[PDB]
C-alpha cells in the first residue's frame, strides 16, 4: 500500500541507508516490515492493529558503489501472526540528493509454483491372467514449463524391471491444459512370477516441448517404489482382479531417476 | 486352496516391500546425518577462527 | 500367519518413527547448510 | 489345467522363502546404517557443543567492548 | 556457487519429503 | 523344512525390527535435543551479526 | 530452429509409433493368410 | 517473405503430424483388439477340425 | 573464390523451402492413407464379428451331435 | 555463417527424409489391409458356407 | 498354388521388416 | 534319439494310422510330440522333466492309395519351454503287415540360412569439394547361394539419382568365403546441391556365379532409404568431413529393386 520511505548512499564511508518511516492507506492488520538486502534482512518496528504504522527506523547496508546499481531494494510487510509489496532497483536512482517519496503498490509477486502437479491413475492386477491394467485418469494443477506458453500434455507409462525397459505406452495429447483428463486403459502382460520385479513409470510430458527438456514430473509404482506409491501397488495387489485408484503427486524427473538407476 | 497361497505370497511381498522402504529411510537418514556432519565440520572451524578473531 | 501380521505390523510402527525421524533430520539439514554456506 | 497347481503352489513357496532372505538382508544393512548413524550423532553433538560455547564467548567479548 | 549448490540440495530435500510422503509445517 | 526356514527367518527379522525400533526413538529424541541446540547457536549467531552490525 | 527440431521430435514418435503398427500387422497378415489359404 | 512461407510450412506440417500422431495411436489399439481377436477366431476353427476330426 | 557465397547462402535457401513444400505434399498423402486404413479397419473389424459368430455357430451344431 | 545455413538445410532435408519414410510407413499400412480386407472377404465367405454346410 | 504365393508373401513380409529395421519376436 | 512307433494303412477305410507310444535314450528335458502330415499336425502327450516319456497315442490321417508313397512322414519331439528327430518316407513301408520299430535319430536337419549375411561399410561427404566416399569394409554370414559350391564375394556400388544408374564401382573377388574382408575405397563426384537426391545401392554377388542368378543381397542409402539406412545417410550428412561406419543386413534384391524403381 500507500508508504514514506528515504534512501542515502554515503559516499564518505560507502554504505546506502534507507529509511523506512511511515505507512499509510492499508487495507485492521498487526504489521511489521522487513528489508529486502538483494542478493541479510531487517525486523523493523511491529505494530499491532494498526491499519497504518510508523517505524522512523534507518537501516543501513555497507555495500561499495561498485555494486553499481547491481543489487535492487525490496520490500514487503506482512500483517504479523506480505500484504505490502514494493520494489526499487538500484541504478533508478540518483544520489545528488537524498530521497524520500510515497510509493503505493498493494499487490505481490506470485510465488513460482513448487509442485509440479498431481495424477490419478487406476491400478489393476490379474494373477491368473498375469494382466496388469493401467487407466491413466485425469492429472491436475500442471507446472508450467514456461511461462507465456501454452502446455498439452500427455502421459508416458514405462513398465520396467532390472532397470531395463520393457514395454512403452503413451496417451493422447491435450492441448492447452494443466487440468488434462484422459481416462485412458493400457495392458501389459506381466506373468505372476515376474509380477513382484516390475516397475510401472508414469511421466508426464508437454507435447509442445517435445524434442526439448519435456518432462513435468514423474512417479514409479512397484520393485523398491515408497510412500504413497507403495501403498497403491500394495493396494492393487491386495485386491486381486479389482481396478483401485489413486492420486499421486509428481515428484522431479532427475530425483525419480536416480531411484531407478 | 491355491487361492491361500497366493495370497499368502503377496503378504510375504507386502512385507519385503515394506521393509526395503524401511531400509531405504535408514540408508537416507545415514547419508543425510553425514553430509550434514561436514556442514558442521566447517561450521566448528569458522567458529574457531571467528572465535579467535576477536 | 500371526508371525506374517505381527511382523508387518511391526514394520508399519518403524516405518512412522522414521518417518518422523526423516522429516526431523531435514529440518536439522536446513538449519545446518544455513549455518554452513557464510 | 489344474495339472500344474502343486508345481505352482511350489514355485510360490520357493519366492516366498526367498522373499524372507532377502528380508534379513535388508534389516541387517538397515541396523547397520542405525548403529552408524547413532555414532555420528555422538560425534557431531560433541562438536555442537563446541560450536555453542564458541559462540556464547564471541558474544562474551563483544558486550564488554 | 553456494546458491546454484542450496538450490539443488532444496531439491534433494524435497525429493526425500517426496518419496517417503512427508508433509511439511 | 520348508516352511521351518521360512518361519524361522521371519522370527529373526521379527527380533530385529524390535531393534530397529529403539534405534530410531533414540534417533529421534537426539536429533530433536540437537535440533533446539542448533536454534540457540543460531540465535546467538544472528545476535552475533546484530551487535557487531550495529558496532 | 526449434520449430525444426520440435518437427522432427514429432516426426521420430511417430516413425516409433508406427514402426510398431507394421509390426503388429504383420503378424495380422499372417494369421490372416493362414485362415484364408484352406 | 523468404523465411515467412518456410516456417510456415513448417507450422502446417508439425500440426498435422499431432493429427497423424493420434491416427497411429488408434490404429495399433484398433489392430491389437483385431490381432486378439483372430486368435480366438484361430483357436475355435482348430477346435472345429477337432471336433469334425475325431467324429 | 568467396565471390559467389550470398548466391549460394540463395541456392541451399530455395532448396530449404522447396523441401517443405514437399514435406506437406508428404504428410497430406500420409494423412489420406491412414484415414482409408482406419476405415478399412473398421469394415473388417465387423467382418471378423460376423467370422467368429460363424465359429461359434459352427461348434454349437457340433457339442451337440 | 555460411556453415549455418549449411547446416540448417541439411537438418530440413533431414526431416524431408524422415517425411519420407512417414509416408512411405502409412503407404504400406494401408496396401497390407486392403489386402488383408481380400483375406476377409475370402474367409468370411468359407465361413458362411461351413455354417450353412451344418 | 496357395505354397509359392504365400512363401512369394512372406518374402513381401520379410522386405518390409527389413526396410524398416524391425526385429521379430 | 531312441523310439518306438508303429505305422498302419487301413485298407477297407483308405486311411494311414500312426502310433507314437514311447521314446528312449534321450539326452533332463520336458518334453512333447508333434506330427508331421507331409506337404495339418498332432500335439501329442507332453511330459514333464521325463528323460523317457510314454504317449500310446494313435494318430490318425485319411489320405487316399493314391497318394502312393509321395507324401512322407516326419516326427520331431522337442523339450517344451526339438532334440528328437526321425523321418521316414511313405514308399519304403510294405504294409502287409503292421511295423513296429525303434529308429534312434537324435540330430535334426539344419535349416536353410533366411538372413542374406550384413555389409559395413562407411560413407563420408564433403559439401565444400561435392565429395562422396564409400568404404567396403566387410562383410559377414553370407548366405550360400547354391550348396557344394564355393562362394567368391564381391561387392557393387552403383550411385543413382531419378531412377537412372550415374556411376558404377566394384571390389575386387575374395574366393571361398562368406566373411569377406575389403576395406576398398570409392569416390564419387557429386555436388552438394545434388546430393540430397541420389541413392548409393551396394550390392554383394557371388563372383562364381557370373552370368546367371549371382546377387546375394543388397541395400541403398540416401532418397527415400528407410531404416538403418537412412539412419547412415543422416549421419553422414550431420558430420561432414568425416567418415562414419555402420552394419546393414541385407535385403532381398528383388524386393529392394521395387523399391528404387
Ligand atoms: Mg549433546
Ligand atoms: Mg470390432
Amino acid at each position: 500500500g500507500k508508504l514514506q520511505y528515504s534512501l542515502d548512499y554515503d559516499f564518505q564511508n560507502n554504505q546506502l541507508l534507507v529509511g523506512i518511516i511511515q505507512a499509510a492507506e492499508l487495507p485492521t492488520s498487526d504489521p511489521y516490515v522487513k528489508v529486502f538486502l538483494l542478493p541479510k534482512k531487517f525486523e523493523t518496528k511491529v505494530h499491532r492493529k494498526t491499519l497504518n504504522p510508523v517505524f522512523n527506523e534507518q537501516f543501513t547496508f555497507k555495500v561499495p558503489y561498485s555494486e553499481l546499481g547491481g543489487k535492487t531494494l525490496v520490500m514487503a510487510v506482512y500483517d504479523f501472526d506480505i500484504i505490502g509489496e514494493f520494489k526499487v532497483p538500484m541504478n533508478t536512482v540518483d544520489f545528488g540528493h537524498v530521497t524520500e517519496e510515497w510509493r503505493d503498490l498493494q499487490s505481490a509477486e506470485k510465488e513460482e509454483q513448487e509442485k509440479l502437479g498431481d495424477i490419478c491413475f487406476s491400478l489393476r492386477y490379474v494373477p491368473t491372467a498375469g494382466k496388469l491394467t493401467v487407466v491413466i485418469l485425469e492429472a491436475k494443477n500442471l507446472k508450467k514449463m514456461d511461462v507465456g506458453g501454452l502446455s498439452d500434455p500427455y502421459v508416458k507409462i514405462h513398465l520396467m524391471q532390472n532397470g531395463k525397459r520393457l514395454k512403452k505406452k503413451k496417451t493422447t495429447i491435450k492441448k492447452n491444459t494443466l487440468n488434462p483428463y484422459y481416462n485412458e486403459s493400457f495392458s501389459f502382460e506381466v506373468p505372476f512370477e515376474q509380477i513382484q520385479k516390475v516397475q510401472v513409470v508414469v511421466t508426464v510430458l508437454d507435447y509442445d516441448k517435445i524434442g526439448k527438456n519435456d518432462a513435468i514430473g514423474k512417479v514409479f509404482v512397484g520393485y523398491n517404489s515408497t510412500g504413497a506409491e507403495l501403498r497403491h501397488w500394495s493396494d492393487m495387489l491386495a485386491n486381486p482382479r479389482r481396478p483401485i485408484a489413486q492420486w499421486h503427486t509428481l515428484q522431479v524427473e532427475e530425483e525419480v531417476d536416480a531411484m531407478l538407476a | 486352496a491355491l487361492s491361500e497361497i497366493e495370497t499368502r505370497h503377496s503378504e510375504i511381498i507386502k512385507l519385503e516391500n515394506s521393509i526395503r522402504e524401511l531400509h531405504d529411510m535408514f540408508m537416507d537418514m545415514a547419508m543425510l546425518v553425514e553430509s550434514q556432519g561436514e556442514m558442521i565440520d566447517r561450521i566448528e572451524y569458522n567458529v574457531e577462527h571467528a572465535v579467535d578473531y576477536v | 500367519n500371526r508371525r506374517l501380521q505381527q511382523t508387518q505390523a511391526q514394520v508399519d510402527e518403524v516405518v512412522d518413527i522414521m518417518r518422523v525421524n526423516v522429516d526431523k533430520v531435514l529440518e536439522r539439514d536446513q538449519k545446518l547448510s544455513e549455518l554452513d554456506d557464510r | 489345467e489344474l495339472e500344474e497347481m502343486q508345481r505352482r503352489a511350489d514355485q510360490l513357496a520357493d519366492e516366498s522363502l526367498e522373499s524372507t532372505r532377502r528380508m534379513l538382508q535388508l534389516v541387517e544393512e538397515s541396523k547397520d546404517a542405525g548403529i552408524r548413524t547413532l555414532v555420528m550423532l555422538d560425534e557431531q553433538g560433541e562438536q555442537l557443543d563446541r560450536v555453542e560455547e564458541g559462540m556464547n564467548h564471541i558474544n562474551q567479548d563483544m558486550k564488554e567492548a | 556457487k553456494y546458491a546454484k549448490m542450496e538450490a539443488e540440495r532444496e531439491v534433494m530435500r524435497q525429493g526425500i519429503r517426496d518419496k517417503y510422503g512427508i508433509k511439511k509445517k | 523344512a520348508r516352511e521351518n526356514e521360512m518361519d524361522e527367518n521371519l522370527e529373526q527379522v521379527s527380533g530385529i525390527i524390535g531393534n530397529l525400533r529403539h534405534m530410531a526413538l533414540d534417533m529421534g529424541n537426539e536429533i530433536d535435543t540437537q535440533n533446539r541446540q542448533i536454534d540457540r547457536i543460531m540465535e546467538k549467531a544472528d545476535s552475533n551479526k546484530t551487535r557487531i552490525d550495529e558496532a
